[PDB]
């Protein structure tokens, strides 16, 4: 496979001063092959599948 | 209509059963399940086995 090639964000990552050195928020927009689970309507209306 | 069906998260009693893979929680957080097709699960049931 070819290597992803991306852009990682440290923004929001303030020092916290005594304590342990932590991290909140962990996020990515890469994902797996997902099949077909479930689908379902939500009260906004967005028929969405999982 | 009915709104919902709701449920409260106090914690229950800590029964000690000397059986070792019987790990609960007594508190806010969750156990992470999946199963044979992949999918996200959340419990607090805690009698575990292999």
């Amino acid at each position: 496979a070819t290597a992803a090639t991306f852009s990682l964000s440290f923004l929001n990552s303030m020092q916290q001063n005594t304590g342990a050195n932590n991290i909140v928020a962990t996020n990515q927009n890469g994902y797996k092959p997902g099949d077909l689970v479930s689908y379902q309507i939500n009260n906004d209306g967005t028929v969405v599948g999982n | 209509k009915v709104a919902g069906i709701t449920q409260d998260f106090t914690d229950g009693t800590t029964t000690n059963t000397g059986r070792g893979l019987d790990v609960a929680i007594s508190q806010n957080g969750f156990f992470r399940l999946v199963d044979s097709n992949g999918s996200v699960f959340y419990s607090r049931n805690g009698q575990f086995k292999l």
